[PDB]
């Protein structure tokens, strides 16, 4: 067989989770009781997938996820909304106060005693797969739990278990938008533990999203249940291939062997296809050439950092629905003669293809339309040290003061803990400027 | 759960808390008997922050009301409200400060300290886990000034991981209700600096202005502005009560808004307040409740936020809203007006949002603000007092009571220092 | 103001550090002292104003206990004899050599005694029956951010140690109240009372090891001269004051490699407290005397404040860190010279 822990962590990954199943369950005919009358109609198949859902003889289907929030002003509402009948009540919240938009208690003062009841359920969850394997891990970059937690999770998951292919969705922060004053500092203390035990995280930025909602569907006044859908339909196209059958499928070792070329480097960028509006669906052909080039198209990228300032290291291109393999290598070839889409001349292959049948589904009351084929990209290049390089910066002023950091020592955090937290970073960046740079014999 | 103990001192303590469980009961719906008689489930899913449980279905708020002399605890009794308090709660002694700061810190205060924290025990011990307290008083006069501070002092002492946010009215700058008022503010300065984690300055004539320019009134009483006060005291700790997009806290809230421990007095304010006649012709959106509260004339600081640079500001909004919406305003707010802002802060705002908003309306909004305009509600303080202390004017009603001036050059000096950290930030840098 | 000295010290290879075979991960040229972690990646260099050598007997440079009193210590006598007050403050965690430096062996002196003893030999030099010298003692401690004294003996019953606090003088300035003070003429009288002093200290057996530190020590002199003689009456007209503050204090123990609960972790954040604001307030002078305009927040901790005429107005001022070679103690190393780098700048 084959599996997929899903652990949410934070508000970012819980109101992220609730979209990805409100997706799943759809995707494969699960209703919110965890029954299937669409098997008790056919008769058959193991439509039920068995990488996400976990199957009793009941007929019930429980999903294999646990989400963790230390306040339960989030995960209460999953204890009483639609979804209550199918989830474990084992949801993890210890949640007597939160975070606090800080490191420090998500990392040790309210950290410790909590994180054993995640690891034994991890236990529990793992022993009834055998089969392939790999835990998503979904959390914001600027939270005291997106943060803390989770560069404490990361650093037990890689003791236990080990060799196996850990993987993180994460929100990234904006340049100029933020809703803290503080994510300067959680960024690069959670990228300092985890750019040593992850192995591939992609990144998301809310002003991306934002900005292509309403150029192309044609929404001036979104929410956060119209942009966590989309990130559901990433995770999707990326976690299809385990799930449904397919002309060429990519699994989850694949992705962390083509995209991280050196182990530090393993933080790419992601896309889709979205200029697929309920409208814009007709006056549109929606091929595999005009869906691929939406791909180098800065507009529709999914996070703050104009390509064309940099290389590509490495790309993945993975296709739903009706799709032909000459279309994709057309598709290809046409990007490849371009020269606005620089490559690395230790990378002339550059790209991975992965091609699947069935198609996305339509989550009802919703923004996007139906398509007969989707695409996703997932690109490691070297323009990110710039959305890094802004980072740094708001560090190397609000540190120069000592600013906002009293906070953090006072929940037991060394003053010069951030002093080596960010000695390692500019490490990271010399490395980028190091690798794109082109050898000359 | 999260829990809240609020304590109020001083007769605008208890003139304020009054108006304040009058709109909490109003959100969650409960009588004056304590009986729930709502209409949504959501109001009693989170009751346990403020309130505690009875045993037919009512509901107890956790006061604990200390005034010295029962003349200002009398009326609650005699009130709306009044007969849902716990009568073990109420705790008074008699003589009362006389506006003086001596009688409310030293000797009284020292009397009725006791009885008064074996209350706070009682109510904190029954408590499954807690967050932090709530005081309500007004600086310058007697009672509320140094009991509270006493109060203050002694809690921290016992419970420091927790939040002591005190909301206090302060001196006004051409009014004075009392004469001693620069003395005691700078003695309880003095006090809470030390011993607090964010405060709320609250000035009167900004809420007369108020009162009297946006909701055009023509009679405003008390209760109006007590009124406006209570409007802020709920909208903070709102998204501990109810759920939303992006929930904040007490404690996030005070890691954000407070750079160094020293700068936690903040400037607040409410934003939709119109007439009767002026909500027909505009529209609530966030840009326009954004620009009430960015405005000079809804800040209750007395304190104009153009004479000086936002070190941070903080935005609760309550409401189906837009997130897009509210972080495109907020850094509109930052490019447009940069020269207000600091520089070595690249994002000055954070964001708030719940998702119920009040009983008849569809948008909310508070506004909290950390400034360096705030010098001139305590350089005047520090002013009025040398005046007075050069001369030794009101002095020998303190001295009486065991006391010395050494004391009050040091608040001086506490005060000065306090000023010049924000002056720091005055000038670019 | 004047510039803040800070200075460096790598002790030499231990005896059991030497049967073991620990290796060697700092380095130094001249000036420079630069650590290359034995296999991993990228060197950290460091450059400060002064800078100690002592792994080796042969080095042009070494630096033992008599260049340390000479090139840091002595002229803050001359400071401290003009009037001028004057502070050394030690940083270093344990098993870096604070112990060795300050104070030492009975066949190798520190830095406090080699003080004491010139002191009073320019003062017996000087003696004369027209100037005389007086000198005050005093020992105290900051424990979570309380003031206690270590000369008074304590009584054998549960909570003893009286937590003084502190008061602003208008003309003086900060002190303590109840801060007993004894007069000094012999160095044999300092000694009886600083192990008294450093025998009531607080000091925890963590896990690590057993003798540690988790207050901050202050030992201060006062050096009073009445230096007054009217040609008119023959009466004592004016007296000139200046302190010394010899100040010993703790390390961060960052509570993550020591998973620490309760009394333990309430001291890490007072240590680290107190080290973030000290650290804060040297390099607002620093920058105050290079002619631009800076707030020394001298009232967030007590150290700073109790302190506060002897860092600022016309003193000078001294920083000691101690470091130690070996490869397992690189991380308190590099925290240690982060935290004295921040001090210079
Ligand atoms: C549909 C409509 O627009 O009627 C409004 C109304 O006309 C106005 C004048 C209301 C009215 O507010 C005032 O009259 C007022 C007078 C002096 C000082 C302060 C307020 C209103 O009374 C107030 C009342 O709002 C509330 O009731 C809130 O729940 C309020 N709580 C209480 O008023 C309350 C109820 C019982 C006991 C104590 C207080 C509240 C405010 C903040 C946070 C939580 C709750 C409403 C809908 C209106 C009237 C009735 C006219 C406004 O009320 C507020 C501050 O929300 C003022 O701005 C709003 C909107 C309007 O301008
Ligand atoms: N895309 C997206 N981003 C979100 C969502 N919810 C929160 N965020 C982002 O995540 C950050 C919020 O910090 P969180 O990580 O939620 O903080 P937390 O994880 O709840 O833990 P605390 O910080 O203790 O509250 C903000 O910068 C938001 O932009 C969401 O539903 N979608
Ligand atoms: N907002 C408001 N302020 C009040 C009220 N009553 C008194 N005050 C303020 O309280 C101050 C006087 O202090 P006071 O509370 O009477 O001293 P105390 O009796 O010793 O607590 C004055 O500056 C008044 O503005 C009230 O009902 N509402
Ligand atoms: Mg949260």
């Amino acid at each position: 067989m084959r599996e997929c822990i899903s652990i949410h962590v934070g508000q970012a990954g819980v109101q992220i989770g609730n979209a990805c199943w409100e997706l799943y369950c759809l995707e494969h005919g699960i209703q919110p009781d965890g029954q299937m009358p669409s098997d008790k109609t056919i008769g058959g198949g193991d439509d039920s997938f068995n990488t996400f859902f976990s199957e009793t003889g009941a007929g019930k289907h429980v999903p294999r996820a646990v989400f963790v929030d230390l306040e339960p002003t989030v995960i209460d509402e999953v204890r009483t909304g639609t979804y209550r009948q199918l989830f474990h009540p084992e949801q993890l919240i210890t949640g007597k106060e939160d975070a606090a938009n800080n490191y420090a208690r998500g990392h040790y003062t309210i950290g410790k005693e909590i994180i054993d009841l995640v690891l034994d359920r991890i236990r529990k969850l793992a022993d009834q797969c055998t089969g392939l394997q790999g835990f998503l891990v979904f959390h914001s970059f600027g939270g005291g739990t997106g943060s803390g937690f989770t560069s404490l999770l990361m650093e037990r998951l890689s003791v236990d278990y080990g060799k196996k292919s850990k993987l993180e969705f994460s929100i990234y922060p904006a340049p100029q938008v933020s809703t803290a004053v503080v994510e300067p500092y959680n960024s690069i203390l959670t990228t300092h533990t985890t750019l040593e035990h992850s192995d591939c995280a992609f990144m998301v930025d809310n002003e991306a999203i934002y900005d292509i909602c309403r150029r192309n569907l044609d929404i001036e006044r979104p929410t956060y249940t119209n942009l966590n859908r989309l990130i559901s339909q990433i995770v999707s196209s990326i976690t299809a291939s385990l799930r449904f059958d397919g002309a060429l499928n990519v699994d989850l070792t694949e992705f962390q062997t083509n995209l991280v070329p050196y182990p530090r480097i393993h933080f790419p960028l992601a896309t889709y296809a979205p200029v697929i509006s309920a409208e814009k669906a007709y006056h549109e052909q929606l091929s595999v050439a005009e869906i691929t080039n939406a791909c180098f198209e800065p507009a529709n990228q999914m996070v703050k950092c104009d390509p064309r300032h940099g290389k590509y290291m490495a790309c993945c291109l993975l296709y739903r629905g009706d799709v032909v393999p000459k279309d994709v290598n057309a598709a290809i070839a046409t990007i490849k003669t371009k020269r606005s889409i620089q490559f690395v001349d230790w990378c002339p292959t550059g790209f991975k293809v992965g091609i699947n049948y069935q198609p996305p589904t339509v989550v009802p009351g919703g923004d996007l339309a139906k398509v007969q084929r989707a695409v996703c990209m997932l690109s490691n290049t070297t323009a990110i040290a710039e959305a890094w390089a802004r980072l740094d910066h708001k560090f190397d002023l609000m540190y120069a003061k000592r600013a906002f950091v009293h906070w953090y020592v006072g929940e037991g955090m060394e003053e010069g803990e951030f002093s080596e937290a960010r000695e390692d970073m500019a490490a990271l960046e010399k490395d980028y400027e190091e690798v794109g740079v082109d050898s000359v014999e | 759960m999260r829990e809240i103990v609020h304590i109020q001192a001083g007769q605008c303590g208890n003139q304020i808390g009054a108006k304040f469980w009058e709109v909490i009961s109003d959100e969650h719906g409960i009588d004056p008997t304590g009986s729930y008689h709502g209409d949504s489930d959501l109001q009693l899913e989170r009751i346990n922050v403020y309130y505690n449980e009875a045993t037919g279905n009512k509901y107890v708020p956790r006061a604990i009301l200390v005034d010295l002399e029962p003349g200002t605890m009398d009326s609650v009794r005699s009130g709306p409200f009044g007969q849902i308090f716990r009568p073990d709660n109420f705790v008074f002694g008699q003589s009362g400060a006389g506006n003086n700061w001596a009688k409310g810190h030293y000797t009284e205060g020292a009397e009725l300290v006791d009885s008064v924290l074996d209350v706070v025990r009682k109510e904190s011990e029954s408590c499954d886990c807690l967050q932090g307290f709530q005081l309500t008083h007004s600086l310058g006069g007697g009672t509320g000034s140094g009991m509270g501070t006493l109060l203050i002092s002694k809690i921290r002492e016992e419970y420091p991981d927790r939040i002591m946010n005190t909301f206090s009215v302060m001196p006004s700058p051409k009014v004075s209700d009392t004469v001693v008022e620069p003395y005691n503010a700078t003695l309880s300065v003095h006090q809470l600096v030390e011993n607090t984690d964010e405060t709320y300055c609250i000035d009167n004539e900004a809420l007369y202005d108020i009162c009297f320019r946006t909701l055009k009134l023509t009679t405003p009483t008390y209760g109006d502005l007590n009124h406006l006060v209570s409007a802020t005291m709920s909208g903070v700790t709102t998204c501990l009560r109810f759920p939303g997009q992006l929930n904040a806290d007490l404690r996030k809230l005070a890691v954000n808004m407070v750079p160094f421990p020293r700068l936690h007095f903040f400037m607040p304010g409410f934003a939709p307040l119109t007439s009767r006649g002026s909500q027909q012709y505009r529209a609530l959106t966030v840009p326009e409740l954004t620009q009430q509260m960015f405005d000079s004339k809804n800040m209750m600081a007395a304190c104009d936020p153009r004479h000086g640079r936002y070190l941070t500001v903080a935005a609760i909004f309550r409401g189906r809203m837009s997130m897009k919406e509210v972080d495109e305003q907020m850094l509109n707010v930052q490019n447009k007006n940069s020269s207000y802002f600091v520089e070595w802060i690249p994002n000055n705002v954070k964001t708030a949002v719940c998702d119920i908003p009040p009983r008849g309306l569809k948008m909310s909004a508070t506004f909290i603000g950390n400034s360096t305009a705030i010098q001139e509600l305590f350089k005047r303080i520090s002013e009025q007092f040398t005046a007075m202390f050069r001369r030794k004017a009101f002095l020998h009603w303190y001295t009486g009571e065991g006391m010395d001036e050494m004391e009050f050059t040091e608040a001086e000096s506490n005060m000065n220092d306090l000023v010049s950290e924000y002056q720091q930030y005055q000038d670019a840098t | 103001n004047s510039q803040v000295t800070v200075a460096v010290r790598v002790r030499p290879f231990s005896k059991r550090e030497k049967t073991e075979k620990a290796s060697q991960v700092v380095f130094t040229n001249g000036e420079e002292i630069t650590v290359e972690h034995p296999d991993m990646k990228q060197v950290y260099s460091f450059i400060y104003d002064v800078s100690f050598w002592s792994f080796d007997e042969c080095h042009p440079g070494y630096a033992s206990q008599t260049t340390v009193y000479e090139t840091l210590a002595a002229p803050l006598l001359d400071r401290a004899f003009e009037g001028y007050n004057t502070c050394l403050f030690a940083y270093g965690q344990t098993g870096s050599g604070k112990s060795y430096t300050m104070m030492g062996l009975n066949e190798e002196p520190g830095i406090i005694p080699r003080f004491c003893e010139d002191l009073f030999a320019q003062i017996a030099k000087k003696q004369t029956s027209e100037v005389s010298y007086h000198l005050e003692m005093s020992f105290f401690e900051v424990y979570n951010e309380k003031i206690h004294d270590l000369l008074v003996c304590k009584g054998e019953n549960g909570q003893r140690k009286q937590p003084l606090r502190a008061r602003e003088h208008p003309v003086s300035g900060p002190y303590v109240e109840g801060l007993s003070m004894n007069v000094v003429s012999s160095y044999s009288d300092i000694q009886s009372w600083l192990e008294l002093g450093n025998k009531q200290r607080a000091t925890a057996a963590t896990g690590m090891n057993d003798k540690s530190s988790r207050s901050h020590s202050v030992f201060t002199l006062v050096m009073t001269q009445t230096k007054t003689e009217v040609v008119e009456g023959e009466e004592h007209d004016h007296r000139i004051t200046s302190r010394i503050n010899l100040v010993d204090l703790a390390g961060s123990e960052r509570c993550s490699t020591a998973h620490s609960s309760g009394q333990r972790l309430k001291e890490g954040v007072s240590i680290n407290k107190s080290l973030l604001t000290l650290g804060k307030v040297i390099s607002a002078l620093s920058e105050q005397a290079n002619g631009k305009r800076v707030f020394i927040p001298y009232r967030e901790s007590t150290l700073t404040w109790l302190l506060k005429e002897s860092l600022g107005g016309n003193s000078k001022t001294a920083m000691i860190a101690t470091v130690s070679p070996a490869a397992s103690n690189i991380e308190e190393t590099l925290s240690t010279l982060r935290y004295a780098t921040q001090a210079r700048l």
